[PDB]
């Protein structure tokens, strides 16, 4: 699946792939530097957690890099 | 609008400084650097304020100083 990837913000291909995700979170420096960001593929949506918003769609880069 | 500076460190302070001389309009950046082999992506807005202004400076400082130059500055008006 066509989906941007950080950390370049270019685009790739996954031929496994089948949903890119966009995955924000705050580390240390989220009031200092700003919160954590990860762009990719994968073969199925990630798996929620407690303190990551996740965002998954099944279409070519459809995660584009100014997340929200 | 898109603007990309990767490793020249004065000009990313260059750079950020004429983003918030004069935008009411916000922006949005994207901070990528290398540091134990791992990349590590952060995203900042940029307020027009001059505070904001040299927080985000010292910021780029600071991954400068970390990454060894490895490091990619990506500004999004947005």
């Amino acid at each position: 699946i066509r989906c941007f990837i950080t950390p370049d913000i270019t685009s790739k291909d996954c031929p496994n792939g089948h949903v890119c995700y966009t995955k924000t979170w705050c580390d240390a420096f989220c009031s200092i530097r700003g919160k954590r960001v990860d762009l990719g593929c994968a073969a199925t949506c990630p798996t929620v957690k407690t303190g990551v918003d996740i965002q998954c769609c099944s279409t070519d880069n459809c995660n584009p890099f100014p997340t929200r | 609008g898109r603007i990309v500076v990767r490793g020249d460190v004065a000009i990313a302070e260059a750079v950020v400084r004429k983003v918030g001389e004069v935008a009411g309009k916000e922006v949005i950046l994207l901070i990528s650097y290398r540091k134990n082999g791992e990349w590590i992506t952060y995203q900042r807005n940029l307020e027009a304020t001059p505070e904001d202004v040299e927080r985000t400076i010292a910021v780029i400082r600071e991954i400068y100083e970390e990454s060894g130059g490895d490091f990619i500055l990506a500004i999004f008006s947005d």
